[PDB]
């Protein structure tokens, strides 16, 4: 129902969309594996993620990778809050742009090489303003979610239109 | 359905 405070720990599922809780904590919070959750960090920042259970996670800790920590402006050992987010809708359209200093000199089709395999059949939840790192080939590029419909939260479903067009941003 | 989303997420992210 309400936000629950937990201590940030390092990910064992190294994926931008996944946070891990212990099974006792998931039971306490009425969460099912695969639920969408809303995380609140510092500087008014938020993130939406998929929660999974983890038999190595301390009860009062939450595991998340560095991409999510950076989106929340937190470090390991900081405290964030987690709450269920079951009302997030499938996105009609999303608009993402690469970050200039991660695409320097990169040519080709950013959707085909990076975004399409990243989102494919994953139902990733995303928030407007998210920065996420995607590897394609052997280069890793950062993208920013510049707009979503609906806003500011949506789930990138198979039918969600993914737009990536225009200058890299700073 | 919410449950098809859950099935696909667990297939992709938890084996």
């Amino acid at each position: 129902n309400r936000p629950n405070r937990l201590i940030v720990d390092e990910a064992i599922n190294e994926d931008n969309s996944v946070v891990s809780l212990s099974q006792p904590k998931m039971d306490e919070l009425q969460l099912f594996r695969g639920d969408t959750v809303l995380l609140k960090g510092k500087k008014r920042r938020e993130a939406v993620c998929i929660v999974l259970s983890d038999d190595t996670c301390s009860d009062e800790k939450i595991r998340m990778n560095r991409v999510v920590r950076n989106n929340l402006r937190v470090r390991l050992g900081d405290v964030i809050s987690i709450q269920p987010c079951p009302d997030v809708k499938y996105g009609k359209r999303i608009h993402v742009l690469p970050i200039d200093d991660t695409v320097e000199g990169i040519t080709g089709n950013l959707f085909e090489v990076y975004l399409k395999p990243y989102f494919l059949e994953a139902y990733r939840p995303i928030r407007k303003g998210d920065i996420f790192l995607v590897r394609g080939g052997m280069r890793a590029v950062e993208f920013k979610v510049v707009e979503t419909d609906p806003s500011p939260y949506c789930i990138v479903a198979p039918d969600t239109v993914i737009h990536c067009e225009g200058e890299p941003i700073k | 359905s919410p449950e098809e989303m859950r099935r696909q997420r667990l297939h992709r992210f938890d084996s």
